[PDB]
């Protein structure tokens, strides 16, 4: 996660913001569920009044929710 | 429901190592793939711990946690019968480990990569050229020391490596190398140098402490400074009549309640966060146990 | 192109396709047969493996 966002945190932090203290805290994660290895990701249009938007759709998912973990 | 693990052995290993792996009977390792046939080569954590590599703990407690574990169950000549842990299955379990630290329901069970020896978890195959490492599973408080030690040691390494010499040595392996329990004392092997992925840990914990630093309360610095002075407890002894230098600089200002509260707020958050990152391992958790039989009920 | 104070050799791997013969007498090798098993595991919420 945090080599991921090392850009956008990169450009968030750079000079059009400078500080205040409420504003230190930037990401939150959580989790939402176990998913089968190995089944991977299956890709659909999604047709509506005539239009399509690629999906992602995961078969067999487990949910169980997590709380919220900050991440800097 | 019937998780069950038969791992087939290429040639018949020796009248020799068949006794030592019968010494290791029912005891946890890791295996590669969740199925009922596995080569040896994916058995156990022998392929990522190397006796020519310099040992990176850190890369092999990532390993494990990435593995399924299992418990082996029947050592024959021409198979190794093994079943498998689930999440939510209960398990018997016995303590046959050679350094026999004392259980407790109080911790979950840790499991680590042999941190204390090399050759005495590791079992060699010559027969089948390949090394079975046993990893080493531990409580809980123990295990957080331990990972506390090894990371310790590699930042005071580093910054000793252009230090002096025989006084910083000589006083850094004082009670680090060793832990010290009841009636003993035994030797962490740690590694000389530290190059991959502890130093990335350190590297992340540093995050969170640079952030942490500036949402400090300052009344709690002027409760340690009065207690200091005025009072002493245990937690108090390792101040005495001295109070240090920089307390007293970030306490000249005055107390505003909301800063406080904002701040402690803001370090609430963070906290769990850390929280998140110490663990690090697979904690099996503890619920029934018997001394006389070295035998606990998992988790 | 002026030649080097020294000569020189080359060593190479090559690897050839074979469709080959295999020969074995009569009664070679004694077989142990067993019962099979067929066993259920790992239910998924939407299906169960065998």
């Amino acid at each position: 996660l945090r080599i991921y966002y090392s850009p956008s945190i990169m450009h968030r932090y750079a000079v059009v913001q400078p500080l205040h203290i409420e504003e230190l805290t930037f990401g939150a994660v959580a989790c939402l569920g176990t998913f089968s290895a190995t089944d991977g990701w299956r890709r659909s249009a999604f047709n509506y009044r005539g239009s399509s938007l690629p999906v992602v759709e995961i078969d067999s998912f487990y949910s169980n929710v997590s709380d919220w973990e900050v991440i800097l | 429901m019937d998780l069950k693990v038969v791992v087939s052995l290429s040639s018949r290993l020796y009248t020799d190592e068949i006794a030592k792996m019968q010494q290791r009977i029912g005891c946890i390792l890791p295996l590669a793939s969740t199925h009922g046939t596995q080569n040896v080569q994916g058995l156990g954590l022998g392929q990522v711990y190397s006796l020519e590599t310099v040992p990176d703990y850190v890369s092999m407690y990532n390993y494990l946690s990435d593995c399924t574990l299992a418990v082996l169950d029947e050592v024959s000549v021409d198979s190794l019968i093994l079943t498998k842990i689930v999440p939510g299955q209960t398990y018997a379990i016995k303590n046959k480990y050679q350094p026999f630290f004392q259980w407790h329901g109080t911790g979950s069970l840790s499991v680590m990569p042999p941190v204390f020896g090399r050759e005495h978890a590791t079992v060699k195959l010559e027969s089948n050229d390949v090394d079975i490492v046993f990893p080493m599973v531990l409580p809980t408080p123990i295990a957080e020391e331990v990972l506390q030690k090894i990371l310790l040691f590699n930042v005071y390494s580093r910054v000793v490596m252009q230090a002096p010499g025989n006084a910083d040595m000589l006083d850094v392996h004082m009670h680090l190398g060793s832990v010290s329990y009841l009636g003993h004392h035994y030797e962490l092997a740690l590694p000389e140098v530290p190059g991959p992925l502890g130093l990335a840990l350190l590297d992340n914990l540093s995050l969170y402490f640079c952030i942490m630093v500036t949402l400090l309360p300052r009344a709690s610095m002027r409760l340690v400074r009065g207690l200091i002075r005025h009072e002493h407890h245990d937690l108090l002894n390792l101040f005495q009549e001295m109070v240090p230098d920089e307390i007293a600089r970030i306490d000249l200002d005055d107390l505003s309640v909301a800063d406080d509260l904002s701040r402690m707020r803001v370090m609430m958050t963070y906290l769990q966060s850390l929280a998140s990152l110490f663990n690090l391992g697979p904690r099996l958790a503890t619920a029934a146990y018997s001394q006389e039989t070295l035998t606990a009920t998992c988790w | 192109k002026i030649h080097p104070g020294v000569a020189m050799t080359v060593v190479r791997t090559d690897e050839i396709l074979s469709e080959n013969i295999l020969f074995s007498s009569r009664a070679s090798t004694s077989m142990f047969i067993g019962t099979p098993n067929v066993s259920r595991r790992e239910a998924r919420v939407d299906a169960v493996t065998f």
